[PDB]
RNA sequence: GCUCGCCGGAAGACCAAGGGUUCCUGUCCAACGUUAAUCGGGGCAGGGUGAGUCGACCCCUAAGGCGAGGCCGAAAGGCGUAGUCGAUGGGAAACAGGUUAAUAUUCCUGUACUUGGUGUUACUGCGAAGGGGGGACGGAGAAGGCUAUGUUGGCCGGGCGACGGUUGUCCCGGUUUAAGCGUGUAGGCUGGUUUUCCAGGCAAAUCCGGAAAAUCAAGGCUGAGGCGUGAUGACGAGGCACUACGGUGCUGAAGCAACAAAUGCCCUGCUUCCAGGAAAAGCCUCUAAGCAUCAGGUAACAUCAAAUCGUACCCCAAACCGACACAGGUGGUCAGGUAGAGAAUACCAAGGCGCUUGAGAGAACUCGGGUGAAGGAACUAGGCAAAAUGGUGCCGUAACUUCGGGAGAAGGCACGCUGAUAUGUAGGUGAGGUCCCUCGCGGAUGGAGCUGAAAUCAGUCGAAGAUACCAGCUGGCUGCAACUGUUUAUUAAAAACACAGCACUGUGCAAACACGAAAGUGGACGUAUACGGUGUGACGCCUGCCCGGUGCCGGAAGGUUAAUU
RNA sequence: AGGACCGAACCGACUAAUGUUGAAAAAUUAGCGGAUGACUUGUGGCUGGGGGUGAAAGGCCAAUCAAACCGGGAGAUAGCU
């Protein structure tokens, strides 16, 4: 049975690396909730 | 033409450990630990200032930390770069 | 020209081919080709906006010289060739000053041929004149819409149009779709038909035959959901509705053209 | 350690993704391991990843993303030009041997190659954000030439056998060598050369395109493999000396030929078909502005440089995705023997394993199999399941048919081994020799040697010769759907959906239509032989009557009728 | 030549048995269909929730689908238990 987790890392930074947070206004209320939060990993990127 | 400041910082130690002391007496190359940042020139231009033996070519590769388990708690060493400097056959530090 | 195929195997037994022993059997002519990707009906917004199309065979463009504006300067034809972007064959012509250029290839037309545009080209098929020096009665094709625009009726392959009529600065076509219009004296129009007119004769014989020319499956409205289509729903085959399109448009017969800038063009509607 | 069993188109060996120390050494056995554990992918400590050539990085672009100005939008924002990113694609260069407990195309030995910078000599028209060429491209098929590789024979070293025989037509092992450099072959493509001219390639051009003459017919490009060299080396069975018993050191014979042969290479070729098969740079060439005994270009030589990051290990798996050391899933490469059409299948090689609870016993019953008297569907909703059929060659084969089919219809016969035909045939391959020439990787004869089916006749063994594994059950009538396909991931694969074909209808191009407050975009770089919607559903014969109702289309005399006034 | 034929890889999923606190939250075993094409597969990209996509089953959209998931309105309301 094929899962649905297929890892891989050029996608997953892609869609949820730091940079793709930063390139819009959503992604940045994402990152600054998870700094409000006091997140220790605010990314995927980390 | 490295400055004299970035040549004293950037050799760190002598590397101990049977593969060294083989490379030693077998290949003339001497094993040391380097800046993190030392360029293959740099540790070249370092080796002949400080030591004053001649250097026929350098090589490097940077070692991985390892993850430790200390007490309850995840810890991780720091990485390292190490050199594979071969002396000119005729120097024998 | 229209030959059956054997009935070797049940994809074959309907399968009618048009095939042209004239048309060029080598690569197309390299600087006049363009890549032009796929759509599969997807607008910038990425969504399905025409629906089945997708997939078919890789296709590049062959740059085709619709406006026919350097006059004055005889062609000769070099050979015909497939195209995959239209209906209708076109032909590689010679320049004699040394440039070459795609033409819609009319009927006829052959290799060596000599084709010539401008307002003192004779009278023959393949030459692109002004319609005001075009005889009353006269069959075009790649007829221009505004002067100096490039052609835009009568293109698709054995279409053609007629010269009905010429009064001061307008000429009144006779469209294919039997459509009576008017457009300006000054437009540009090619003698003769487009060729390749059994084109209309051949028969795909099976459904990949169609998925190759890029087109995907339809399925009927009734065959759905009430929540997909107006027609959908019913237990068993129950239809009892008017026929409406996806978007709930009545589909038999009501019209469709609200136009009031083109109006004036208009002669009689195809009806 | 010896024996036994299992995989061997994998349960062996590499690579990519993904993981991240699981790698190796010492030590420990609490917890973890479905049991014990001295063991471990477990705990603790130490060690281990070496690059000008491999990959990334880098140059170039695809789909697509972002996007100065811009256009649009209550705001947030949307789209998009110039640009700039984005590989899964294009772009310079390395091989063999040795070595560690653990790395190696990275270290060492030998032998190479690429690009760029400086310097010097020699000769010189150099110059792009521009032009041209090239890069540069489909599916299928058919050979021919080869190689990887294998088999056999020679050669070399060893052997003479636990039980009858084994100095021979006997047994075992080995018989290996790269990149590079020179040669330019089988073969593929293409006429060549010199002048003159020109509405073209945004300007120019000596380049490309076009035209006209003359002359020569052989010139150019591409190209596997072979051969020579690399290599008087390296490696090499085995032997000898040690062992700290794991292994260390020393020495080292032969190292040939024939035949068979790829799905690999020539081949991005050739032939053919229609559904008509990326882009850009590197590269070559042309000039513009500009520079002008300068710069720059070309060649030879010398010298310097080639940074940085990855490199351990797993990788059809106990290390990745499945909560597990989970009978599941996971892209690419390699591809030996005997039989076989074969990458099926059986037994094996290299290599790797016996699946982390065992020991007994030999009840019912359950699971997976084997055989069965007589009968043979009587079972049952139903021949469900099982049993049976099963290969190759030849003979033979009905209704019906859209003339292709049906059809492997049905059914039948032969099949092992040995000898002869023929001390190995038909065929394939092909040495020597001889004769030639523009002498060469040449041409013609020539047939040694090697390899080698199929058939016939005779004999012979068994109950059985397609002996195992492997491997169609067949026929008759009928409903439905023409057919190949698609579908309810996880109770429905069908008569449902699709389909080629048919019809109606809309649509004249700034098309209808769709997505979108809009700008825009798709339709389409298409133009009525086109595109959208709807219904029907190959093909054959056909498709009757009703316009009262409801829709739609057309009309506009009259009645009624909004804002407005 | 062929949406040709027989048949491995590969892609499926017709039948039966097992399993049903499973070896497995959909598999195993023996058979089965396609297997040059409307094929299959790797990498990357695009479409976003009354929206997408759909050879159409109300199928699929991260083991969730006649309207996903997460947070908020929110202690919704509950003549009912
Ligand atoms: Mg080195
Ligand atoms: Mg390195
Ligand atoms: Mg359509
Ligand atoms: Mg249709
Ligand atoms: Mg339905
Ligand atoms: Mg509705
Ligand atoms: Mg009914
Ligand atoms: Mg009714
Ligand atoms: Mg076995
Ligand atoms: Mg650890
Ligand atoms: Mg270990
Ligand atoms: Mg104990
Ligand atoms: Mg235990
Ligand atoms: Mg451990
Ligand atoms: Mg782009
Ligand atoms: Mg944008
Ligand atoms: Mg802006
Ligand atoms: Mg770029
Ligand atoms: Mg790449
Ligand atoms: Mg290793
Ligand atoms: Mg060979
Ligand atoms: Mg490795
Ligand atoms: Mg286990
Ligand atoms: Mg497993
Ligand atoms: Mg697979
Ligand atoms: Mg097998
Ligand atoms: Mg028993
Ligand atoms: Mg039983
Ligand atoms: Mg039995
Ligand atoms: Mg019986
Ligand atoms: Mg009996
Ligand atoms: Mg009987
Ligand atoms: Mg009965
Ligand atoms: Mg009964
Ligand atoms: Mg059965
Ligand atoms: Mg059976
Ligand atoms: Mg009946
Ligand atoms: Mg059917
Ligand atoms: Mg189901
Ligand atoms: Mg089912
Ligand atoms: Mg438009
Ligand atoms: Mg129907
Ligand atoms: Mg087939
Ligand atoms: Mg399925
Ligand atoms: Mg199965
Ligand atoms: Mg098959
Ligand atoms: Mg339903
Ligand atoms: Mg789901
Ligand atoms: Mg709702
Ligand atoms: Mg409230
Ligand atoms: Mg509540």
């Amino acid at each position: 049975m094929k899962r649905t987790f297929q890892p891989s890392v050029l996608k997953r930074n892609r869609s949820h690396g730091f940079r793709a947070r930063m390139a819009t206004k959503n992604g940045r209320q994402v990152l600054a909730r998870r700094r409000a939060k006091g997140r220790a990993r605010l990314t995927v990127s980390k | 033409m490295i400055r004299e400041e970035r040549l004293l910082k950037v050799l760190r130690a002598p590397h101990v450990s049977e593969k060294a002391s083989t490379a030693m007496e077998k290949s003339n190359t001497i094993v040391l630990k380097v800046a993190k940042d030392a360029t293959k020139a740099e540790i070249k231009a370092a080796v002949q200032k400080l030591f004053e033996v001649e250097v026929e070519v350098v090589n490097t590769l940077v070692v991985k930390g390892k993850v430790k388990r200390h007490g309850q708690r995840i810890g991780r060493r720091s990485d390292w770069k190490k050199a594979y400097v071969t002396l000119k056959e005729g120097q024998n530090l | 020209a229209v030959v059956k195929c054997k009935p070797t195997s049940p994809g074959r037994r309907h399968v009618v081919k048009v095939v042209n022993p004239e048309l060029h059997k080598g690569k197309p002519f390299a600087p006049l080709l363009e890549k032009n990707s796929k759509s599969g009906g997807r607008n910038n917004n990425g969504r399905i906006t025409t629906r089945h199309i997708g997939g078919g065979h890789k296709q590049a463009y062959r740059i085709v010289d619709f406006k026919r504006n350097k006059d004055g300067i005889p062609a000769v034809v070099e050979r015909l060739e497939y195209d995959p972007n239209r209906s209708a064959n076109i032909a590689l012509v010679l320049y004699k000053d040394g440039e070459r250029r795609y033409i819609l290839a009319p009927k006829g037309l052959k290799a060596g041929d000599q084709i010539q545009s401008g307002v003192d080209a004779a009278i023959k098929p393949g030459n692109t004149l002004p319609m005001r020096n075009i005889p009353v009665g006269s069959t075009v094709h790649n007829v221009e819409m505004k002067p100096g625009k490039g052609g835009q009726l009568a293109r698709s392959a054995g279409t053609y149009v007629q010269i009905v009529a010429r009064d001061g600065a307008y000429v009144t076509l006779r469209l294919r779709s039997g459509e009576m219009r008017k457009v300006e004296a000054d437009c540009r129009a090619t003698l003769g038909e487009v060729g390749n007119a059994e084109h209309m004769l051949r028969v795909l014989g099976k459904a990949g035959a169609a998925r190759w020319r890029g087109v995907r499956p339809t399925v009927r409205g009734t065959a759905m959901n009430p929540v997909d289509h107006p027609h959908g729903g019913g237990e068993g085959r129950n239809f009892g509705k008017h026929p409406v399109t996806p978007w709930g448009v009545q589909t038999k017969g009501k019209k469709t053209r609200s136009n009031k800038r083109t109006d004036k063009f208009i002669v009689r509607r195809r009806s």
